[PDB]
């Protein structure tokens, strides 16, 4: 209940900061103070063009490894359990597989960027 | 009337912001900006008195043409001035950009940037030093200072 | 009478290897330099308090510029146009004639200060003196016509600025 | 130059050299700004004789 | 760079465009008390230099973003038409100060910082170590002024003094006719280049016997060196081809005319 | 952002000096060195001094 | 000189310390000038929620000790 | 009166971030041998101010190209997310005492990272969608460290509970065991508040501002004080992680006192290094957090496993 | 201990104001309260104050007057008010006053 | 062995550190006496309620009330 007020409270004056910022100053509106920011020189097509990832391969293993925080994560409470040489085995077998894995991603230049 | 009063002692503070709080941009042209950036040095360091280079024309507050204004860059520096949002403001440093300089009858040179942006403190020098720029600077601040907007929106 | 800049092979011995390796992860020459700005954030700085400390300057310095006169109020200006034909911008302007004593004077001495470059040429190849460029440097102007200087503005700069321009040039004089 | 000697040592300690031997703001010990007036010297053609222009 | 740029306005009266190195000379003596104080700024200037090369030499990010970036090979610096620190970069031994020298360059004694592969960290080192070698030089300059004269003699080419064109009539006439004619040049055409800081820098000056030029061109390095610019940046990327724009140091000024 | 071509177009500041020298005299054209290499005045001063 | 940054640092100072001083206090207010019940885990909470049922006041601060028995 | 408790917590920490702004200028002036401002107030003391009414007179300049929905929502999104990440911070007590409070600042810092993102896309601009895109480099570097040391760090906790952090640390501080750890933390924590050596996104010298280059005045500023709010909420859980003070029940604000001044002085840390570094390209941001944190980061994880079973100082999890 | 005289010198030029009031009306008209030796006072009100101990630049300082020409200059103060005898010995160009 | 351990603390120093940590912490806590206490502690913090037992007539070995001498102490926790 006081999540919902606390994040409509900052959401509430993060969004009445900016209907004051639109509607107090006075506008001068005109088809050239809107147009793309370019350095001054007109840009040569559009931003919406496929900007080509040179770091892709570190972006897929991003998503294998970021479930690992998934799974590594309880382990200030698996520390707790009774059965422990087991869950210190099995821990040790998670961090090792990630760590063949970027061991295996390092040595076939998955880690470098292409080009 | 309270209303006028009201009206001028917000009119002061809009000007107290305004002038205290100016923002010119990344933009030198030729060797005034050297001592543009001489001004910028920790001698006469225009950063104690708010004012703080931001590289972005958005969020920017003056435009200190500080150099040769060409003809092929007219255009550029006339896109540049556009997209300032208002209130803003030039200042014109040097001969070249006050009037054409010692480039004035040159076929490639725009004899001044007043032909292309309005201009509202000229600099003048070969360069002008730090301490000249930084006294237009402070010239422009109390341009601002006695600025009527608020008062002459209320008289109307 | 050269030298190789960066031409050092490591030594590899353990106890530089060790030493690097500290260097490498336990991040030493990162600590140097936080130790230099830190070294910078307790000292004085070099602001002066413009508007009222001002910036150094010698009596050689070339500022506004200045028409000046004899010490009786005659003015220096005899209409010889080494100022303009010396100058490098094309800033100066002269024309004269004869004035009502038949002394060789200028009707018009103008000086654009935005064609102007500063370099003082005029007041080195003047022969009597007249034209200086004077020690004024805080004349920024609000609009570009104020800074086109005609005679009677020249002359009101020298009539401003003699106090100093005579001293200036009395400093300076035997160096010209 | 006017420093105290805790921010002094802090200071040369922080960079690793010593500071107030080499200070990089100036004091008394630079040049006056009134000096005597000089006597230039003259060329080697500021001659009476012996001085032909063609030689 | 302020205090070099008082020493810039104490001899001359300008801060930056001095206009005092002239032909047959310079234009007006050193006043009193300046060369005291540029013993004072150069006794000083080598700990801001150990400082400088403190914050940056020894550093592991300068070294990540300057080490691999903009190597240039000595046969490609050549064809390119670079000079200065761009060959010296690339370990190309050639410095005009000592080679081709120019007034008193072969009456003092300093060092060339040479690059060994010829990257932006080692241009970076020459420039320092050039900034140490002009300490060095000033400090040979400053224990070897002679006494003399500051202009040619030849009083149809460098203009009087004022206390004798006041004067004389000779000196007069010769005021008179340098500073509304000038002097005239014979005919022929130069190329003189100087190592300036930045690299060759040179003069194709053709005169036609009157007082004005013929032709004057000014072979800037920077042209040649933002020409190459296109082949240094292969490979990089946005923030690398700033590094080698950083390290070919350009002033447009030279590089447009 | 791997750079593939860099055309860097130039004459932004094409003040066309060295057309203005022509019609003015050496020691009027000396000035014009200063604004060449606007980091480097008196070595540019002494390039046309030595060539003049 | 460098002394000089200490007063606007100082204004920061005290623009951290006025939040958590203030809910430290309006855990004071609230709570019957006690800290606040900290209930991380559902047995924690089925005591609280015992102490709001047997204050009679509906309030979980308001203890009760020995005179509330005989 | 738990509004006011909202209130208390989140206007204080926008003019902490104000002053933060005339601290940052005023300290990186005196590091590089200027003044920072002394002239709109005493000393500077209302330079914040001025800075805060001209960005709301100002025109906002919504641009041509501009996806306008995104382009609002992406600094509304910005200032909610950076108010909104105090609430979990003993302070000694927090706002809101969650039982995950570790978990709901990683998550919502993963969440803070669509405000660069959708400013980078909304706004069409190319240097904004580089801005954008390094942001995705950047973001992809770090998250695979931050979370393995941070859950290094509470194996010597016990929880995710940020306020038993305050016990856990009652002996010793947390950097003794763990300054290895702690190293680590305080360079991802540069990486992650887009702060210097580590910039990246508002690249100053590669792009002109990168994400927000066309954010006017207004919505430029919630990106502004958002990453300001940043730095000192990561700077205080930086401090409450390692550098725990003492804690009386019955005198909590010299804990208060104790930690606001910890938690300044890495502030003022943070801003020496942004005095003091260059700024790394952003590959090898990449090659620095995944080839060289990385491996030491599950090297410890193994050792944090592995060393309260060694020697029977698991802690407790309640 | 030398803190304390710093505290002796931070509270003489609270002293070589006139006071408080004087200490605030340098302070917020120069962003500077450190004392000078008074070389002179124009026909204007502006006063001329040196301190050789500070460093080249901060020696010679101008504290301008209140009211120039009809002019209320207490806060507008101007570069360009300072009469050209003192700006010789302002800007340095001599030693003399 | 101490050429190529050389080699690789020379050119990869913070690899050799991973390595170093990790074989620690795989090797460390089989040769340490304290890894059963960090069992018996774990086996020894009461979570659940202590379900009591009918009593049939035979189990000496289990108490009657929890201050009785038979039963599992933690003496071995209070001194250690
Ligand atoms: C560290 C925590 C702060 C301790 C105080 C401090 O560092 O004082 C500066 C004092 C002097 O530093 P310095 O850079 O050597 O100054 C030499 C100048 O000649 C000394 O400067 P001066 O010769 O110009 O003396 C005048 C000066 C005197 O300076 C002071 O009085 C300093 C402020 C003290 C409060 O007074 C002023 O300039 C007026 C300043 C008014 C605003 C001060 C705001 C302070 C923050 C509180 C709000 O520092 C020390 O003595 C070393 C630190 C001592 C720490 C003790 C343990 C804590
Ligand atoms: C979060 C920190 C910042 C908070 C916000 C800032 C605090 C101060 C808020 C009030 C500031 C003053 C009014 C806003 C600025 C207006 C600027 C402007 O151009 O105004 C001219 C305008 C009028 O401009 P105009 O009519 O002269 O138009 C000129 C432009 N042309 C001709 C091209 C169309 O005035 C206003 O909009 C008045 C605004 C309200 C004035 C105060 C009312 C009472 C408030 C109590
Ligand atoms: C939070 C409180 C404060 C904490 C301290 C932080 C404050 C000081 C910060 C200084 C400014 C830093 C700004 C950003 C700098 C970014 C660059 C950087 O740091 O790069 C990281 C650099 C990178 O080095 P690099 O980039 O030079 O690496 C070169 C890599 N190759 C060869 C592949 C090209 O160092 C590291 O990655 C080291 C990480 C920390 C190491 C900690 C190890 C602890 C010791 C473990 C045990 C060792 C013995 C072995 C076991 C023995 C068992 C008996
Ligand atoms: C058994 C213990 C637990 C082991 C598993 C847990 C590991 C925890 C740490 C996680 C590491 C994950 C990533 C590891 C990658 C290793 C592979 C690798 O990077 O090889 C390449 C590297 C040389 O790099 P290069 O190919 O030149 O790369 C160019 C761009 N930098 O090659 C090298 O630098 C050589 C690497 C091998 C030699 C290292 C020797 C260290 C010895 C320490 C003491 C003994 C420790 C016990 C383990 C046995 C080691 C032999
Ligand atoms: C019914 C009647 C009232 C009507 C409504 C008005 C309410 C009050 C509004 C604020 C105050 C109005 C007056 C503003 C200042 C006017 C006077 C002025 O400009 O004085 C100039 C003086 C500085 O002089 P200067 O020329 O800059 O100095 C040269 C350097 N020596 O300037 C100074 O010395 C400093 C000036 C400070 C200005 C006030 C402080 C800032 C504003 C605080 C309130 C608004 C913001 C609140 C918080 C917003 C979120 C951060
Ligand atoms: C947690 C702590 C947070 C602290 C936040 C604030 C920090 C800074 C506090 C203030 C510092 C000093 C400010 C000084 C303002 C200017 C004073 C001054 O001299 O103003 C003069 C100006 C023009 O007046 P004039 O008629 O020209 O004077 C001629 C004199 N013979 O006249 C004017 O400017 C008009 C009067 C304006 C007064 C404005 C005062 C500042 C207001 C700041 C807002 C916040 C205040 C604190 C709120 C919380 C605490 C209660
Ligand atoms: C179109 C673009 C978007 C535009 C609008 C943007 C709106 C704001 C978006 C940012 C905020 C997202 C919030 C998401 C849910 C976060 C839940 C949370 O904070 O959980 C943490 C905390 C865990 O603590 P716990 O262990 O439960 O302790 C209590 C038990 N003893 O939990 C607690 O302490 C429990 C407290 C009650 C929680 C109520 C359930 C969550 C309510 C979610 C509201 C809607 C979220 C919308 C997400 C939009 C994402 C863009
Ligand atoms: C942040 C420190 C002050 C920087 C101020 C730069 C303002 C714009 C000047 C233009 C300029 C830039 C960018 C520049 O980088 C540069 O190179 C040295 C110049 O001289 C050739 C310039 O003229
Ligand atoms: C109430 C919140 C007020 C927020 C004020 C935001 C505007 C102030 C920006 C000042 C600034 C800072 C701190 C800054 O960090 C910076 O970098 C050096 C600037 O220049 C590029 C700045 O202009
Ligand atoms: S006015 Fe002159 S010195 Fe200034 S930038 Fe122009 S050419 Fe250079
Ligand atoms: S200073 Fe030079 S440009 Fe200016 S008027 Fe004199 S001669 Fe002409
Ligand atoms: S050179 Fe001197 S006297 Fe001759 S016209 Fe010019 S100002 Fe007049």
């Amino acid at each position: 209940m006081n999540l919902m007020i606390t994040l409509l409270t900052n959401f509430t004056l993060a969004t009445l900061l900016v209907t004051i910022a639109f509607w107090l100053p006075q506008l001068n509106v005109y088809s050239e103070k809107t147009s793309p920011y370019e350095c001054g020189f007109d840009p040569m097509g559009s931003a919406r063009l496929p900007f080509s990832m040179k770091f892709f391969l570190v972006a897929i293993t991003f998503l294998l490894f970021d479930l690992e925080i998934a799974l590594l994560l309880p382990l200030p409470w698996a520390s707790q359990t009774t059965n422990l040489n087991t869950m210190l085995t099995m821990a040790l077998l998670l961090i090792f597989l990630l760590a063949v894995s970027l061991a295996y991603e390092w040595t076939q230049k998955g880690l470098e960027w292409t080009e | 009337s309270r209303g006028e009063y009201v009206v001028a002692k917000l009119d002061d503070l809009i000007n107290w912001a305004r002038r205290s709080s100016l923002w010119p941009m990344t933009f030198g042209l030729a060797c005034c900006a050297v001592e543009m950036m001489h001004m910028a040095a920790p001698r006469y360091d225009m950063d104690r008195f708010g004012v703080v280079f931001r590289a972005s024309p958005r969020q920017s507050d003056v435009m200190i043409v500080a150099g040769t204004l060409t003809n092929k860059m007219a255009p550029a520096l006339r896109k540049v001035y556009d997209q300032m949002p208002e209130p803003r403001y030039v200042v014109s440093m040097g001969s070249c950009a006050n009037g054409g300089g010692y480039y004035h009858y040159s076929y490639s040179v725009v004899r001044g940037c007043d032909r292309i942006v309005p201009v509202d403190i000229y600099v003048p020098g070969c360069p002008p030093t730090a301490e000249a720029l930084l006294y237009g600077i402070l010239q422009l601040q109390k341009k601002i200072k006695r600025e009527k907007r608020l008062r002459i929106w209320y008289r109307r | 009478t050269y030298k190789y800049v960066n031409l050092r092979e490591p030594s590899m011995d353990m106890k530089s290897v060790t030493d690097r390796a500290a260097q490498t992860l336990l991040w030493t020459e990162l600590i140097r330099g936080l130790g230099m700005t830190l070294s910078y954030l307790f000292r004085e700085p070099a602001t002066i308090n413009y508007p009222f400390e001002k910036g150094p300057l010698s009596p050689r310095f070339r500022g506004e510029h200045a028409l000046r006169r004899y010490p009786s109020g005659e003015e220096r200006c005899i209409a010889c146009k080494l100022c303009e034909a010396v100058c490098p911008a094309q800033a100066i302007t002269i024309e004269a004639e004869p004035r009502a004593d038949g002394s060789r004077r200028t009707t018009r001495y103008d000086i654009d200060m935005t064609k102007c470059i500063y370099c003082g040429f005029c007041q080195e190849a003047c022969p009597v003196d007249a034209i200086v460029e004077g020690p004024n440097f805080e004349f920024s102007t609000e609009t570009h016509e104020e800074l086109l200087y005609n005679k009677e503005k020249l002359l009101n700069n020298g009539d401003k600025w003699e106090a100093e321009i005579a001293a200036n040039i009395q400093a300076d004089y035997l160096y010209r | 130059a006017s420093a105290t000697r805790l921010i002094q040592g802090l200071r040369n300690w922080a960079s690793g050299r010593d500071l107030q031997a080499k200070l990089q703001l100036r004091y008394q010990e630079i040049s006056k700004r009134t000096q005597p007036p000089p006597k230039l010297p003259v060329g080697p053609s500021h001659r009476l004789s012996n001085n032909y222009y063609c030689a | 760079r302020e205090k070099m740029f008082e020493f810039y306005e104490r001899v001359s009266g300008a801060r930056m465009h001095a206009a005092y190195v002239r032909p047959g000379g310079v234009h007006q003596d050193l006043p009193l008390g300046l060369m005291d104080d540029i013993y004072e700024f150069s006794k000083n200037f080598s700990l801001r230099i150990d400082e400088l090369e403190e914050m940056l030499t020894n550093n592991r990010i300068w070294r990540n973003r300057t080490v691999d970036i903009g190597v240039v090979t000595a046969e490609d610096a050549l064809n390119y038409g670079f000079s200065g620190v761009m060959l010296r970069g690339s370990g190309i031994q050639w410095d005009l100060r000592k080679t081709q020298p120019y007034d008193v360059y072969d009456q003092v004694e300093f060092d060339v910082p040479i690059g060994s592969r010829g990257d932006c960290y080692d241009r970076y080192l020459c420039r320092v170590e050039e900034m140490r070698q002009s300490i060095r030089i000033i400090s040979q300059c400053l224990n070897k002024m002679p006494p003399g004269e500051i202009k040619v003699d030849d009083a149809k080419v460098s203009p009087p003094k004022r206390a004798e064109m006041k004067t004389s009539m000779e000196s007069l006439i010769h005021h008179f006719k340098l500073y509304t004619e000038g002097y005239q040049v014979p005919p022929g055409a130069t190329y003189t280049a100087i190592e300036a800081p930045k690299g060759e820098f040179g003069v194709y000056l053709v005169s036609d016997g009157s007082s004005r030029p013929y032709r004057c061109k000014i072979k800037a390095p920077g042209f040649a060196h933002l020409a190459g610019l296109d082949k240094m940046s292969k490979g990089h990327m946005l923030a690398d081809v700033v590094a080698i724009i950083g390290t070919q140091d350009i002033v447009f000024g030279e590089v447009d005319r | 952002e791997m750079v593939r071509k860099c055309d860097p177009h130039i004459g932004l500041l094409h003040r066309g000096t060295e057309k203005l020298i022509e019609y003015k005299t050496y020691l009027q054209a000396l000035p014009y060195f200063d604004r060449l290499d606007y980091v480097s005045m008196m070595c540019n001063e002494q390039a046309y001094s030595l060539a003049v | 000189m460098w002394f000089e940054v200490l007063p606007g640092i100082a204004v920061m100072g005290v623009c951290l310390f006025i939040p958590g001083m203030a809910t430290a206090r309006i855990h004071r207010f609230s709570n019957g000038g006690r800290e606040k019940r900290v209930a991380h885990y559902s047995y924690q909470w089925y005591l609280m929620e015992r102490d709001r049922r047997v204050s009679g006041v509906n309030r979980y601060y308001v203890s009760k000790g020995l005179e509330n028995i005989d | 009166m738990f509004m006011i408790n909202v209130l208390t917590l989140i206007i204080p920490i926008l003019l902490a971030v104000a002053f933060l702004t005339l601290v940052e200028r005023k300290v990186l002036g005196y590091m590089q041998f200027r003044k920072g401002p002394n002239v709109v107030g005493p000393y500077g003391l209302l330079q914040p101010i001025a800075d805060a009414i001209k960005l709301f007179i100002k025109e906002p300049l919504r641009p041509a190209t501009s996806s306008i929905s995104m382009f609002i929502l992406a600094p509304i999104l910005a200032l909610t997310l950076a108010l909104t990440m105090w609430i979990p911070l003993p302070m000694p007590y927090p706002l809101i005492n969650m039982n995950l409070g570790v978990l709901f600042m990683l998550a919502m810092s993963s969440l803070a990272v669509y405000s660069i993102l959708w400013s980078g896309w909304a706004s069409n601009s190319k240097y904004a969608l580089i801005g954008a895109l390094r942001a995705v480099a950047q973001t992809i570097s770090y998250e695979v460290t931050l979370a393995i040391i941070l859950l290094s760090v509470l194996l010597m906790n016990g929880s995710f509970t940020l306020s038993t952090l305050i016990i856990t640390q009652e002996q010793v501080w947390l950097i003794f065991p763990a300054w290895p750890l702690a190293m680590m933390w305080f360079i991802s924590t540069l990486a992650e508040t887009n702060r210097a050596p580590f910039d990246l996104t508002e690249g100053e010298s590669e792009l002109v501002s990168g994400f927000n280059v066309e954010y006017a005045a207004g919505p430029f500023a919630l990106f502004f004080m958002a990453e300001y709010a940043n730095i000192i909420m990561m700077n205080i859980f930086t401090t409450t992680l390692f550098l725990g003070a003492f804690h009386n029940p019955y005198m909590p604000e010299l804990y208060t006192i104790n930690f606001t001044i910890k938690s300044l002085l890495l502030s003022i840390t943070f801003l020496w290094i942004r005095a003091s570094y260059p700024r790394f390209r952003y590959d090898q941001l990449m090659h620095l957090l995944w080839k060289n944190f990385l491996p030491l980061t599950l090297a410890l994880c193994m050792w944090h496993v592995s060393l309260p079973i060694l020697l029977s100082s698991i802690p407790p999890q309640t | 201990m030398e803190l304390l005289q710093v505290l002796k010198r931070g509270l003489q030029q609270v002293s070589g104001h006139g006071g408080l009031r004087g200490y605030l009306r340098v302070l917020f008209r120069a962003n500077d309260v450190r004392v000078g030796t008074l070389v002179g006072e124009d026909k204007y009100g502006n006063k001329y104050y040196e301190d050789n101990k500070q460093f080249f630049g901060r020696h010679r300082w101008v504290i301008y007057t209140t009211e120039m020409n009809g002019k209320n200059t207490f806060w507008d103060v101007d570069g360009s008010m300072v009469p050209p005898e003192w700006h010789r010995w302002l800007h340095c160009m001599t030693d003399d006053p | 062995v101490a050429a190529f351990l050389k080699n690789v603390w020379a050119k990869e120093p913070v690899l050799v550190a991973s390595f170093a940590i990790a074989g620690l912490a795989v090797i460390l806590p089989t040769l340490s006496p304290y890894t059963k206490y960090s069992l018996m502690i774990n086996r020894a913090t009461p979570y659940n309620y202590p379900v009591p037992l009918r009593d049939d007539g035979n189990m000496p070995d289990v108490p009657s009330h929890p201050q009785d001498p038979q039963g599992p102490s933690l003496e071995w926790l209070k001194r250690l």
